[PDB]
């Protein structure tokens, strides 16, 4: 029996923000 | 401020495989719902009040992987279908609801929040119905009061000829209620 992996994840605590630019 | 998500995905089929067997996962943690994955799907984990609660028809009685190697559960439950680790050193945690909102939002493994009319202790309406393939792997989502803390985790969908017309989830308090147990 194989371990669960964690393959991503879901963020809720980011707010608006204004993308930068590169 | 509204209730907005976004996913990232932090590894492949391969890595994955390699991290099921090994049982040591080395990358960082982030989020407050993490994108879990075993041998034979793929599903979510909720971090709520330091612990990192799944639906167990997933995670069954596993260990998650993480960088001091596996990790073993902290609380198994077949019977409220629950499961839950010490939340990944990295996570946020949610707390659970005190407003006994009726308007829910469920946070899909898409990052998508969708409305869901809470329509008893574990069911509640989607105001607009979603094929189920949507819904896949959305096992042991958050389901959000207006607020944004934890009502419940999304378990299963009530669906007829391939849609979704409403959702069953487990309340916080069979959470709380599998702690003391
Ligand atoms: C999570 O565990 C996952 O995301 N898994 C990862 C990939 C699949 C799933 C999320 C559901 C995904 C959309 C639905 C996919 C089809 C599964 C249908 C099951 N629905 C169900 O049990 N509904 C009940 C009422 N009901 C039936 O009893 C039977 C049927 C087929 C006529 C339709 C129907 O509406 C409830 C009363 C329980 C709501 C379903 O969602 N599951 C069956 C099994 C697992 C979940 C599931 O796969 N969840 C259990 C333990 C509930
Ligand atoms: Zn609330």
């Amino acid at each position: 029996k194989g371990s669960v992996v964690i393959v991503g994840r879901i963020v809720l605590s980011g707010k608006p923000a204004i993308i930068p630019k590169k | 401020a509204p209730i907005t998500a976004y996913a990232q995905q932090t590894r492949g089929l391969l890595g994955c495989i390699i991290t099921s067997l090994t049982g040591r996962d080395k990358n960082q943690v982030e989020g407050e719902v993490q994108i879990v994955s075993t041998a034979t799907q793929t599903f979510l984990a909720t971090c709520i009040n330091g612990v990192c609660w799944t639906v167990y028809h997933g995670a069954g009685t596993r260990t998650i992987a993480s960088p001091k190697g596996p990790v073993i559960q902290m609380y198994t439950n077949v019977d409220q279908d629950l499961v839950g680790w010490p939340a990944p050193q990295g996570s946020r945690s949610l707390t659970p609801c005190t407003c006994g909102s009726s308007d829910l939002y469920l946070v899909t493994r898409h990052a998508d929040v969708i409305p869901v009319r809470r329509r008893g202790d574990s069911r509640g309406s989607l105001l607009s119905p979603r094929p189920i393939s949507y819904l896949k792997g959305s096992s042991g989502g958050p389901l959000l009061c207006p607020a944004g803390h934890a009502v419940g985790l999304f378990r299963a969908a009530v669906c007829t000829r391939g849609v979704a017309k409403a959702v069953d989830f487990i309340p916080v308090e069979n959470l709380e209620t599998t702690m003391r147990s």
